[PDB]
């Protein structure tokens, strides 16, 4: 056995596995671990029990990670050792990049990256090839949730909202696949996400306000809003049934305090129907922002098109909207 | 493949 | 093709963009794999097929799969080491849904979790692994399902409270383990453990979060969850990330541990944007739910998205009085027929187990959560003014009751297209175990003095 025969490891006795079998009834969902993994983990129990911060312990954590990168305990202990020994974290990141390229959908590798990169003593500014590494990951899975979560943290940490590679990388991902909702979500953070370092992070501004006003910007840059709306329309025209840019535009209008009716004519241009989102947009414009003249009936007609033809699985939600509009209109007629 | 932790 | 299957489940959507991208390639492939199964014509499917053209739930096949999933795995399964408590939970939950009595597992559950509990508090994946809120949640729910004083006694409640207090963060949320990530799983799993073990609401006197002015486990918590809503209306894992059904479930269920749904959910979430995003999770013809915009359906969202619905519906309906006259309900705001077709027609594996989607092997996680979602469609789940808890904190969470929503006949927008032969046991929408199991553990702990 590799550890038990190595004089480097002679000074410490491993702690054998006790899974509860032959200490009672037999345990459930057991795994017949390889001899190598049983031995490595028995040495890990011993080093962690001793709170040992050492080079051998660091190598042991890398060995266990090579066998099971989903062992959350060994990553946390690894980070303790790296900081306690003053290890070079540039070299740790180059090792972590190799692990990250081998294994997908993993909380630990991307949490560990944030633990390391958050140390300002080691990474005072954005490292020069960090954004490129994230694009290596997105070339293999453009919607990788943990890598996008890390990139949101990276933007807040190094204050990258206006850094041109953040927008350029979102635009490259949206050129490759305009339906990449993860890229649209990151775009919203770059353009409209809160930046005040004295507040806790939030996805939307104004979370201290009434929930109907969640997202409202304290101060609106009107030309930026116009630019982002124009960008959204241009992307919609490439693929009008793509939900993502329609949802992004709703979010921009909410942030800006502007009504859905700004896009009434644009939405009508798709309605012979090229976009179910255009029909839902019209239902909301006629329901919520038009106080006239048969606008309620027109909203109900749009919702009827959705329930019967253009998004029928969501019939019960469209009928709930029809009931709300009908009640509202009845209340209006009543006063 | 789904992962929860 | 069977006459009881509507066209909505037999054809792709009407509108189709000309532009092809990877998203549309994967969506089209998924639709084409699901169509023969939705139609009931695929040679892998076992009957009997009901009047709506849908195969029976293959109860005996799934029972055997779930019992087998509790036994030993070969070395190649080493990546599941940290997930062993989950594998116990998913199998017991599936067996409970299917109507088994899992009492006989009490001793083996005790054996398993005694070894995984750390003396400093909490449960990890197994001997030598640090405590983690997900393994502690899985273990507590497993203990609740098997029941009995011996199982309840295994947990060191005081040490669990001290350890969970270490996870509380200045921003109101929780990390999943000491030194681990902070996301809404941490909050939901920590608060379910806290509620079912009746832990004290106050933070331990040494909790670090007290230095940041927080006093209790819930201080700053609904504000943190409000900061996880996104511009799309859904809820992300952490602030600014992408809205996702799994994290919407965690956040909405956690909000419902804090007070009545019709108070807490509209106060901390914009329901006007949450509702359409939740509705938009469901696709036709597949009938199931996706987790996020422009991604694919998956049977495990039958729970994560499906069980958001009773929570949101309660937020809109309000608490049902046991005395008062029956009030009106908004009803089901999604398609129970669609979800039921996706689970029974598309997610059953001929050899047993359920799966994410056609083309994927089953596993016990997908088996548990597809069954959990099928159960949800079979019941009215609602909160009441009658709680099994003697205390105020989580009173609404212990007030949830259920009535059967019986198999339907005929066409309709809100119908039950399973047969009564497919009926599963009801699960509590917040605790994801049978109501009696959640009640019994909470009441037992309420009646135990907190340890010195
Ligand atoms: C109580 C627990 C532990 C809740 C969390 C459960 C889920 C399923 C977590 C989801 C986290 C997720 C977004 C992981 C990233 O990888 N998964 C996907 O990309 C799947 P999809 O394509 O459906 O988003
Ligand atoms: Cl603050
Ligand atoms: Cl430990
Ligand atoms: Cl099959
Ligand atoms: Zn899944």
């Amino acid at each position: 056995g590799k550890y038990s025969s190595d004089p480097e490891w002679a000074s410490i006795k491993p702690i054998e596995l006790n899974d509860g079998s032959d200490f009672g009834a037999m345990p459930l969902a057991t795994i017949s671990y390889s001899p190598e993994y049983l031995e490595a983990t028995s040495y890990l129990r011993a080093v962690m029990a001793a709170n040992e911060m050492s080079e051998r312990a660091l190598r042991l954590t890398g060995d266990i990670i090579s066998m099971n990168p989903a062992h959350y305990t060994v990553w946390i202990y690894r980070a303790k050792i790296l900081f306690a020994l003053g290890k070079d974290l540039n070299e740790e990141i180059e090792w972590l990049n190799k692990v990250a390229l081998k294994h997908l959908k993993n909380y630990q590798i991307w949490h560990h990256r944030q633990v390391l990169m958050s140390s300002r003593a080691h990474f005072p500014t954005l490292p020069p090839r960090e954004q490129d590494f994230l694009m290596e990951m997105f070339a293999q899975d453009a919607k990788s949730y943990h890598v996008w979560t890390y990139r949101h943290w990276l933007v807040r940490h190094f204050k990258l909202w206006d850094h041109p590679r953040e927008i350029q990388d979102v635009e490259a991902l949206l050129k490759a696949d305009v339906r990449n909702n993860s890229a649209w979500n990151h775009r919203y953070m770059l353009r409209f996400g809160p930046r005040d370092e004295n507040e806790f992070d939030a996805g939307l501004h104004n979370t201290t306000g009434p929930s109907s006003e969640k997202g409202r910007l304290p101060v609106v840059d009107e030309d930026l809003v116009d630019s982002e709306l124009q960008y959204s329309q241009s992307r919609i025209l490439e693929a009008p049934e793509n939900r993502s840019p329609w949802s992004y535009a709703r979010g921009v209008l909410q942030a800006a305090g502007r009504p859905l009716s700004e896009w009434k004519d644009f939405a009508r241009s798709f309605v012979a129907v090229k976009s179910s989102h255009a029909i839902e947009w019209l239902a909301d414009v006629y329901a919520e922002e038009d106080g006239s003249e048969g606008s309620a009936a027109e909203a109900v007609k749009m919702l009827t098109l959705l329930k019967e033809k253009y998004d029928p699985i969501r019939r019960n939600y469209w009928e709930y909207r029809i009931r709300q509009i009908t009640a509202s209109a009845a209340h209006a007629t009543e006063i | 493949k789904c992962v929860v932790m | 093709v069977h006459p009881g299957i509507p066209a909505l489940f037999r054809e792709p959507p009407l509108i189709h963009d000309l532009l092809s991208t990877e998203t549309t390639e994967l969506q089209s492939e998924t639709v084409n794999k699901c169509l023969p199964l939705l139609k009931g014509i695929h040679n892998s499917q076992k009957g009997p097929f009901n009047k709506y053209g849908i195969p029976a739930l293959q109860r005996k096949d799934h029972l055997e799969y779930l019992y087998d999933s509790l036994e030993d795995y070969p070395a190649s399964f080493v990546a599941l080491d940290a997930s062993r408590p989950w594998m116990v939970y998913w199998a017991l939950a599936g067996l409970c849904l299917l109507g088994e009595d899992v009492t006989r597992f009490r001793e083996r559950v005790i054996s398993t979790f005694t070894a995984a509990q750390n003396s400093t508090g909490g449960i990890g994946g197994g001997h030598g692994q640090m405590s983690h809120v997900a393994s502690s949640y899985a273990a507590v729910l497993s203990i609740a399902m098997v029941g009995g004083e011996e199982a309840f006694k295994l947990i060191d409640r005081k040490a669990m409270w001290k350890w969970l207090g270490k996870l509380k963060q200045p921003d109101g949320g929780f990390t999943v383990c000491e030194g681990g990530e902070e996301d809404v799983r941490g909050a939901y799993c920590a608060m379910v453990v806290h509620a079912l073990l009746d832990l004290p609401l106050a933070l331990p006197p040494e909790a670090e979060a007290r230095q940041n002015g927080l006093e209790t486990f819930t201080d700053g918590l609904p504000e943190y969850l409000s900061r996880c809503q996104t511009y799309e209306g859904g809820i992300s894992g952490s602030p600014g990330s992408e809205a996702h059904g799994a994290y919407a479930f965690c956040a909405l269920a956690c909000l419902c541990l804090l007070g009545r749904p019709e108070v807490v959910v509209p106060r901390y979430m914009n329901i006007a944007t949450l509702l359409p995003w939740l509705s938009a999770r469901q696709y036709a013809p597949e009938g199931g739910f996706s987790g996020r915009t422009n991604k694919l359906v998956d049977g495990c969202y039958s729970h994560w998205v499906g069980n958001c619905w009773p929570l949101v519906q309660a937020a809109l309906d309000g608490t049902q009085p046991l005395a008062g006259p029956k009030r009106s309900s908004v009803g089901n705001l999604y398609s129970r027929e669609g979800l039921t077709r996706y689970i029974l027609s598309c997610c059953q594996c001929k050899l047993g187990g359920l799966r994410d989607k056609p083309g994927k092997h089953p596993d016990s996680y997908h088996t548990c959560y597809a069954l959990t979602g099928l159960s949800t469609v079979q019941y009215y789940h609602y909160c009441t003014d009658s709680s099994v808890s003697s205390k105020d904190d989580f009173s609404s969470a212990f007030s949830w009751k259920h009535d059967p929503n019986f198999a339907s006949d005929g066409q309709g927008s809100d119908i039950g297209v399973f047969t009564e032969n497919d009926r599963l046991v009801p699960f509590h929408p917040i605790f994801v175990i049978p109501h009696k199991s959640a009640e019994d553990i909470r009441v037992w702990f309420e009646n135990q003095s907190f340890d010195l």
